[PDB]
């Protein structure tokens, strides 16, 4: 009977508000008192990377920490020099509205996805020296919002149809999916042991998956409203979460509750892009007001802001070296910080 | 007849959720400070490298 | 967890009186749009009525207009629309729903029993 | 500064062909279709290695090609998407039109139209985008016999208050009361354009009639009159 | 234009005036 | 009338007093009224003690009017002559060989006032042009070129003013009246007001570009933007140069009178005219198709109620100083045929006018302007968040 469970599904809910109740028994902030404040935190543009016609969705940076990709809807992948700002490859998308973008560890390829539903893997290393798409994976039936490569042969896709799936390259097929969300999964990041993912949706909640097996382990609530934007803290046991609450805050898969939320009242535009710092002290977002900002993840408090955008923040990313910061945005116009 | 399909899932995906372990938010927030401290020398967003070896100029 | 749980269904005669609470929780009231849809059988989500954050621009679908009204209490957390004279064409399932983000005019909620942030429902019979 | 050379080099190549690119960008215009009850798509084609689409049946959005007047136009429908399109639509926030079909012979419908119409002119990424209006099935065959009073959309104007406009232009030889019908629902859709836009954006309202007809003109000539608006704007002309 | 025509004009009078000042300066002085 | 050509008499006319010192009356007893004489006039000896006279010189311009009339002497055996103090100062009747313009120091004044006021508002225009990255478009661009040649026009009149002065005024003030006289046939005076041309007709050609790009953005078939850009330059830099150069061709061959500065043929004059009507009148054509086009847009603009006057008005002049359209009225008309006090009310408009241009057009499009406003609200901003 649908009243039945219904009535049963609530009162587990309130099992699981209690037994998260009957764990705070500290808040992160009283126990992150009498620590030092990061510090205002002076960000310059170091690089601007320009060639970019329509406004830039996505950005993903390479292993290496010095090519990045970019994706711009007027239907351009760029690799880029950040070191040089000199454009490595231009690859001509087959389909102008792409929303994600994503580097493989290896560097050997390059992904792409949109509204046309389908990801694009690209051959960077060729005998020729010419990029051409490689594989086209098809079966989503929803914009593509977010690729990640997990190595050169497999690729976890999210998309609009509130369903996220591993891919096989060689193969051509999915291999497992992952539902549970009722709203579009905007963005998921894989962990560093490669083992699990997050990704939010905008059933204004996130969910932990297990790409070896298949099922959502934990289930995250909190926010108000759509998850933009998600990452993963250095250590693998953390993740922050950016929505369009004008709210950002962070989970922990063991405290299966969020920690701290980092909020103010001059703040009411969404956050586009979330990204962590090498430690994971420096949390960085982006958002709607043209300028990202730097957040003191440990005390909840702004300690720098990028502003220098002209249109909206779309992506971010942070290297892995930890030396540099890559905001893209919808002037077409790339910057990086030091 | 559908809706209670969607909801014997949900059932059983909640009821399966709330049987993990969950350690102390205190003991939680521990190790997300002390992994601070730990690399809290390594990133450069916190302690800016000189410039000489920094590849931004 | 955002949920919202209505009230006040049941069984009324035509030209009787009914009134329909949402109560809210999980989100800050005052900063959200909040409006009204109803389901008859047989037939997909439609809008009836919509209310600001302060309340003071209120709209109405033609075929309610001038009869069914809403109003919001932001210190209680509720949305309200009280009914009046009715025929039998409102037996509907009536959902107190939410728009998707705060201080934005714009409101995509009625769609197919895929929006998220929408009541489960209280049966209207008339 | 050999292989230095060599990067410089790629990297020029690589700019020459980004210019020819946006050369060719800049010079078409992009349009996004909306409604539900559109046929235009289908005729606009045929107005303009093979023919045959291998396109995945999957395939989440479609695009047509056409010129009018050596001004190319892209129009882009949207396919295999859900319902929600409250985070789809953020992509279109620099096209140069949206186009809105609309069924005006479904009474019953037309309230669920008139809010993703209002829904559309209110949002804050599409602010600065004019709109064409394309009142769907002109061909009211419905007010011209009696079953279907207007007065369920209307329980308050055509319902006894709304006179034809004066500045009405009823086409040649045809019933007054379709063309008081048309206007009104024509008035309604309009009273939603004007309650927030401005200088942004406008909404340019048209009676398609059907879909069988020539109806790249119109388009042509509403993308004209928007990028003459903005370049006056940009003047401060206007 | 009109500079090139006050420039003619200014040109026209000063050189007059100063021939005029010339012979005052030096036949008469 | 010239001065050259005045000293250049004088000159000849000592020639001629040294033909008339070969040429001698016989000298006069002991003590000859004769005298002796600097430059003047010759001197003629007679019997010491009569009426004697001599005729006016013909090449004194106050005395081309009357040469009738002589020097009325007197004298007898003394040797000098009628001298209130002795060798000072004589009795001699020279006033039958001898007979204001404040409105040129008027404009002169006016004009300059309105160069320096829209110099110093034009380089104040074109570095926050410049300098703000985000205002870096092919309109501004050629915005930029048109403040150049505004400054331009400044700066060169201000060089031509100093010339003018240098040529008889300060050099009046030095005592000499052979230096000058080379001053005046110096090529490097020439090629002072020759530049003086070019930019004049430099910053007329860039209202033309200024009015053409902007009704081919009304006029859809765009092309590319790079092409037409190098185009727009060759045409506001470029042509100028197609007509002025001819004109000093023509005056360093066939008139080159005084550092081309006086406009003695009128159709020499015309070369630099013509065009210059040329480019006016193109730009008033597109002034009324794009005025045209505004009252259409204004009343289909929705509201469209009666504040199309207001609007309209608001909207004409504003791009009045844009595109000149001010030179129109005293031009094609009033040319060099204009005589009389027309001439100054045409001359005092236009001086005035076009040099209050500059400040007009920088304070138009680049301060009142919304772009630059809310660039420098949002710099301001960002700096005060430190």
């Amino acid at each position: 009977e649908l009243d039945q469970l219904r009535q049963e599904a609530e009162q587990l809910k309130n099992q699981i508000r209690d037994a998260r109740k009957a764990c705070a028994d500290a808040t992160l902030s009283q126990i992150t008192n009498n620590i030092d404040p990061v510090g205002r935190i002076q960000m310059r543009t170091r690089r601007t990377l320009r060639g970019h016609l329509a406004k830039i969705y996505a950005m993903h940076w390479g292993t290496d920490s010095r090519l990045l990709v970019s994706a711009s809807q007027d239907g351009k992948l760029i690799i880029w020099d950040s070191y040089t700002t000199n454009k490595v490859h231009a690859i001509p998308l087959r389909s102008s509205w792409v929303m994600t973008c994503a580097y493989a560890p290896s560097g050997n390829y390059v992904a792409c996805g949109g509204l046309d539903n389908i990801c694009s893997i690209y051959n960077l290393k060729t005998r020729e020296g010419n990029v051409r798409v490689s594989r086209e994976l098809a079966g989503h039936t929803g914009y593509l919002s977010c690729c990640r490569f997990l190595d050169d042969n497999q690729i976890v896709t999210s998309s609009g149809d509130t369903t996220c799936a591993l891919w096989d390259i060689e193969t051509g097929q999915q291999t497992t999916t992952f539902t549970g969300h009722t709203g579009d999964v905007m963005s998921l990041s894989l962990a560093p042991d490669t083992r699990l993912f997050v990704s939010g949706a905008c059933d204004a909640s996130a969910k932990l998956w297990d790409v070896r097996e298949g099922m959502c382990r934990q289930t995250f609530t909190g926010h108000e409203s759509d998850i933009n934007a998600i990452c993963f803290f250095p250590n693998g046991n953390a993740f922050a979460t950016g929505s369009d609450d004008a709210t950002c805050r962070l989970f922990d898969l063991r405290a299966d509750q969020e920690l701290m939320t980092y909020s103010h009242d001059n703040i009411i535009c969404g956050i586009t892009s979330v990204s962590f710092s090498k430690s994971g002290r420096l949390l960085l977002a982006g958002y709607d007001d043209f300028n990202c900002n730097v957040w003191d993840a440990l005390k909840a408090d702004r300690a720098g802001v990028l502003a220098g955008h002209d249109n909206r923040v779309s992506c971010l990313g942070v290297t892995d070296d930890g030396m540099a910061v890559a905001t893209g945005s919808w002037d077409s116009f790339l910057k990086i910080w030091n | 007849t559908a809706s209670i399909a969607q909801a014997r899932k949900l059932v059983e995906q909640l009821k399966m959720e709330a049987n993990i372990d969950r350690i102390k938010v205190s003991k939680a927030a521990a190790d997300l400070m002390a992994y601070c401290e730990a690399h809290a020398k390594e990133d450069p967003l916190l302690t800016p490298v000189p410039a000489s070896e920094n590849p931004f100029r | 967890q955002v949920q919202l749980q209505e009230s006040g269904g049941g069984l009324v005669q035509p030209g009787g009186s009914l009134r329909l609470s949402c109560a809210a929780s999980g989100f800050t009231f005052s900063n959200y749009k909040m409006n009204w849809v109803r389901q008859a059988p047989g037939k997909g989500l439609e809008w009836v009525s919509d209310i600001s954050q302060s309340g003071a621009s209120i709209s109405y679908t033609g075929s309610v207009k001038g009869r069914f009204t809403i109003s919001r209490d932001n210190a209680k957390n509720t949305l309200y629309l009280q009914m009046n004279s009715l025929k039998p064409e409102d037996t509907a399932v009536y959902y107190c729903a939410r728009c998707p983000a705060p201080f934005t005019r714009d409101c995509f909620d009625v769609t197919s029993t895929t929006y998220a942030y929408r009541g489960q429902g209280t049966q209207v019979t008339v | 500064s050999a292989e230095d050379k060599a990067a410089v080099e790629r990297s020029k190549m690589i700019e020459k062909q980004l210019q020819k690119d946006k050369q060719v960008y800049r010079a078409t215009h992009r349009l996004l279709l909306l409604g539900a009850d559109n046929s235009g798509k289908s005729t606009i084609v045929k107005q303009m290695q093979d023919v045959l689409r291998t396109r995945v049946k999957t395939s989440g959005i479609f695009e047509t090609k056409f010129q009018v007047d050596k001004v190319n136009f892209h129009m882009f429908d949207v396919g295999a998407q859900r319902d929600e399109r409250r985070k789809w639509i953020q992509c279109f926030n620099d096209v140069t039109a949206i186009i809105f079909v609309v069924d005006s012979s479904d009474y019953n419908r037309l309230q669920e139209a008139l809010n993703d119409f209002k829904s559309i002119w209110n949002n804050r990424w599409l602010r600065t985008i004019s709109v064409i209006l394309f009142l769907n099935k002109q061909d009211l065959l419905a007010e011209k016999v009696l079953a279907g009073k207007s007065k369920i959309e209307d329980y308050f104007p055509e319902f006894a208050r709304y006179t034809t406009p004066e500045d009405a232009t009823p086409e040649p030889g045809e019933d007054p009361r379709v063309t008081r019908a048309k206007y009104f629902i024509r008035d309604e859709f309009l009273r939603i354009s004007t309650a927030s836009g401005d200088g942004r954006h406008y909404c340019y309202p048209h009676f398609t009639c059907s879909v069988d007809t020539e109806n790249i003109r119109r388009v042509f000539n509403d993308c004209r009159d928007i990028i003459q608006r903005m370049h006056l704007r940009q003047y401060e002309l206007l | 234009h009109s500079q090139g025509t006050f420039t003619s004009d200014y040109s026209k009078y000063l050189d007059e005036q100063a021939a005029k000042e010339f012979i005052a300066w030096l036949m008469n002085t | 009338v010239s001065l050259w050509e005045t000293v250049q008499k004088w000159r000849e006319y000592r020639r001629q007093c040294q033909r008339s010192l070969t040429e001698d009356p016989p000298p006069a007893t002991d003590l000859f009224c004769n005298r002796t004489f600097d430059e003047y006039a010759c001197w003629p000896d007679g019997e010491p003690g009569s009426f004697v006279n001599v005729s006016c010189p013909w090449y004194l311009p106050w005395a081309s009017s009357v040469p009738q009339g002589h020097v009325y002497r007197f004298c007898t055996a003394e040797g000098l002559w009628l001298q209130k103090d002795n060798s000072s100062l004589p009795w001699r009747d020279l006033s039958e060989c001898e007979e204001p313009e404040e409105q040129l120091l008027f404009l002169y004044i006016i004009y300059t006032v309105g160069y320096a006021l829209s110099f110093s508002a034009l380089v104040i225009a074109s570095a926050i042009l410049l300098g703000f990255r985000h205002l870096h478009c092919t309109r501004n661009y050629i915005h930029l070129n048109l403040f150049a040649s505004f400054i331009l026009r400044a700066l060169s009149v201000f060089i031509k003013d100093a010339a003018l002065k240098w040529m008889y005024s300060t050099a009046a003030q030095q005592h000499q009246w052979d230096g000058l006289l080379s001053y005046q046939d110096s090529l490097s005076c020439r090629l002072v007001f020759l530049l003086m041309q070019y930019c004049v007709a430099a910053n007329y050609y860039w209202l033309l570009v200024e009015g053409v790009y902007l009704y081919t953005l009304l006029a859809f078939s765009v092309l590319s933007e790079q092409w037409i850009f190098r185009l727009y330059v060759s045409i506001g830099w470029g042509v100028p140069l197609l007509f002025v150069v001819p004109w000093g061709i023509v005056k360093y061959l066939y008139e080159d009178e005084g550092c081309w500065t006086r406009n003695s043929n009128m159709n020499y004059w015309l070369i630099i005219r013509l065009p210059i009507l040329f480019a006016i009148g193109v730009n008033f054509l597109i002034f009324v198709r794009v005025i045209c086009i505004v009252v259409s847009k204004l009343k289909a603009n929705l509201m469209c109620k009666t504040d199309i006057k207001c609007r309209l008005a608001k909207s004409t002049l504003t791009l009045i100083p844009l595109l000149g359209t001010h030179e129109v009225i005293f031009a094609f008309v009033m040319d060099e045929h204009a005589r009389g006090t027309l001439r100054f009310i045409k001359l005092f408009t236009e001086l005035s006018f076009t040099s209050f241009q500059g400040l007009m057009v920088a304070i138009l499009y680049c301060f009142v302007n919304n772009e630059v406003q809310l660039e420098f609200r949002k710099s301001w901003e960002r700096w005060r968040l430190e």
